[PDB]
């Protein structure tokens, strides 16, 4: 079980960098509704992580 | 011409009800995968790859 969380966790910091990607392209992009969603994103997915 | 209840008349009425509602049904179930923001990440990632 604490393979798995650390595995999720592990996965959370991962899906975290997939969206900030996301995030620096929507810059060049200049689209505000793309960068929103990956900052709404990466504040569940942290809180997560620190519960974990 | 009439459009009343006919032997084509009624099966045609049916029919393109249900052309319309599947695919509206479709359309909503393709809006919901729409919104989720990662769908559109991949739309806007190809534009640019397109053009270069």
């Amino acid at each position: 079980a604490q393979k798995r969380s650390e595995k999720q966790y592990n996965d959370a910091q991962n899906e975290i960098n997939k969206w900030q990607r996301n995030a620096q392209l929507a810059l060049q992009k200049g689209d505000e509704n793309l960068a929103r969603q990956a900052l709404e994103r990466k504040k569940t997915y942290t809180d997560t992580s620190a519960a974990l | 011409v009439r459009g009343m209840n006919t032997s084509s008349a009624m099966s045609a009425f049916e029919r393109m009800e249900e052309k319309v509602l599947m695919q509206e049904s479709r359309a909503q179930a393709l809006g919901e995968l729409a919104g989720a923001d990662l769908e559109t990440q991949f739309a806007q990632l190809e534009g640019g790859s397109d053009v270069d």
